[PDB]
């Protein structure tokens, strides 16, 4: 019941396996390949900490309108993280958790206008 | 360092767009030329079954005509299209032509396309039940020929109000011969309308709503002849009749609803 | 034979039914949905000509090491120009010329270094 | 006005790539992050049936380890590996891991990884050919012992050269328990090796290519022994044999293949 996942920096965490395989990916390795050791080439150490307590809190499972009170305290982190959390979402496949992120980012743009979502996410200007 | 967000995959941004609700995606369109062209994708537009200006804070901006008819372009399944007050051109006008099964279509104070896209347009939407073409400014008579040349059949409700002096009776006569259906008719500031076209409504056997409004030439007292249409309801004819007159037409007429 | 196609900026070109239909895109509005004036939301009229004339010429039919003389004349613009052709050649869906263009980018990938690179194409580096 | 190459859309920049070779994709992947990600697009490389660092360009340039780990982890029918002279890391080594149908392995020069990951990695390769798992300098017993340990019995011609204090006898009879269709074998530099090891390579009745190079302490004298090998037909024993010890042992092999 539990499968051994390694971070592009090294470390090795000891996850369930069903709280793992909530990773389509990771999922895919497990069981196509019979991986013991799985390496995730692109999150990082601290990333896949998140990821995994995130993992975690929904082994048991728009607007923002909808974004669960844990869920919305859990990316409580700065851009620099939440970029990752996207992209670490985004490769491992884990909907719920690219859902959550999504909106978040969503939610960052509505109400601002070009120019303030330009400066909040550091966009160029691409007509100038 | 400053967080890489220009690099995030165009995955990503979709998925973020699609959580996005309409105006909104227009907004962030001009934020950048990645951003511009994915806001625009297909898989975002691409089932609408309605659009009007109305519901989308395009009140306080101004929408690039570039970039509407971009989007416009991703539908084909719209039941309900409204553009009122909008600026438009040909190239959009010609687009809209795809969405054949249009019910609902509102392009009053639209302006900037043609008496050709005009005719394209109407003559793909066969099946079209209610158009409020009125008070297109940038138009002639070419257009609003076109507009009664081409309008379909399956017309219940029309409102071409607001050419003063390209509509005339001969064009009302077309209409009528063409529209049988027609339920709501309005032709509000028809000022080249005048009493001897009032036979013209007698061959719209389902007509119970008509709106003769700021027609200044129509004698006044000829009115009475109108509460002669056998399923007339209702009469809208503002600002030319004196209440003297008024009074005495609804009198005349008691089972008629006239403001 | 002849349809009717509009670039973005209002102009219309008469071009052949068969030239017209290279492009997937076109090809499918005009026969699911009997469009005649066919409107072009992206390709304005200077890059419609370029395009009509290169699906002209090739109404009758990796490396760089394969680009067809007369291609590779063609593509002999500057970069706004060339941009602009890959960019109308993937949204008409026209193949041949998405394929062409392509590998005349690539060519100019081939032997440069990543600085070389992010100077001739304008490409700003995201690791500063 | 600057070219906006910077937004030109994630399937374009995939076809241009598509049109790059293997090592020209490599640098690109430096140009920036949204390059970086594409170039390690799975479209690209999830084919590939055989990696060589060989064939890479990478002669006078250094891979990231990371960027190296990204692209790998997308292979898993490669046949053929060479990743000699290449630092590494776990996560790579473990990554590999994926290819369980590789033949032919080169790992000589490499290191940065656990006895553990170097484990994991033959654990999985059960239909391997041939390994060449010579000079890890990085590392110890703990690796060498695994390396006999885990290497599959498939095996056929097996390099395990350079470790001079670090492979001993007993390693070379684990080796050979398990591994009996050996064909080539090289254990240059195995400074622990003695003439006393020698009945060992008698159990290997395929051996034809035995390789003693520089193992100091045996005795030149003694390497006679070794013609006994029924099916021995090379003899690499350079220099720890006298030119005339040498001739003598040449004279009394004839059969043999000696340099």
């Amino acid at each position: 019941p539990s499968i051994k996942l390694q971070s592009s920096d090294g470390e090795i965490f000891e996850v369930d396996v069903e709280i793992a395989k909530q990773s389509v990916t990771i999922k895919t390795m497990l069981e196509d390949l019979g991986m013991d050791p799985v390496p995730l080439p692109n999150v990082n150490a601290a990333i896949l900490k998140k990821v995994i307590q995130w993992c975690t809190h929904h082994k048991d499972d728009k607007r923002t309108d909808d974004i669960p009170v844990w869920d919305q305290e859990f990316l409580k982190v700065d851009q620099g993280t939440l970029f990752e959390l996207i992209l670490a979402a985004n490769y491992l496949d884990i909907k719920g958790l690219l859902d959550v992120t999504c909106k978040t980012v969503a939610n960052m743009i509505k109400g601002k206008t070009p120019e303030e979502i330009r400066k909040t996410f550091n966009i160029k200007n691409d007509f100038t | 360092p400053g967080v890489s967000w220009d690099s995030l995959p165009d995955e990503l941004l979709l998925g973020i767009f699609s959580c996005l609700c309409l105006p909104e995606l227009l907004k962030v369109s001009g934020v950048c030329k990645r951003w511009y062209r994915l806001a625009s994708d297909e898989s975002l537009w691409q089932t609408l079954d309605e659009f009007r200006v109305q519901h989308m804070d395009l009140s306080n901006s101004v929408i690039e005509v570039s970039t509407l008819h971009g989007i416009l372009s991703q539908c084909s399944k719209l039941q309900n299209l409204s553009l009122e007050g909008l600026r438009l051109s040909d190239p959009i006008v010609n687009t809209l032509a795809k969405n054949s099964n249009l019910v609902r279509l509102n392009l009053s104070g639209c302006s900037g396309f043609s008496e050709f896209a005009l005719q394209t347009l109407l003559s793909s939407c066969s099946r079209l039940d209610e158009l409020n073409l009125s008070w297109c400014f940038d138009f002639t008579e070419k257009h609003v020929q076109v507009a009664v040349a081409h309008v379909s059949e399956t017309i219940t409700q029309l409102n071409l109000s607001g050419y003063r002096k390209n509509l005339q009776k001969s064009d009302l006569s077309t209409l009528v011969r063409r529209c049988p259906n027609l339920v709501h008719l309005d032709l509000s500031d028809s000022v080249m309308l005048k009493n001897d076209c009032f036979q013209e409504f007698f061959q719209l056997n389902y007509l119970q709503h008509l709106s003769l409004s700021r027609c200044y030439d129509i004698i006044p007292e000829t009115l009475l002849e109108l509460g002669e249409i056998p399923t007339l309801k209702t009469l809208q004819v503002f600002g030319i009749v004196p209440d003297g007159t008024l009074q005495l037409l609804k009198e005349a007429l008691p089972h008629l609803q006239i403001n």
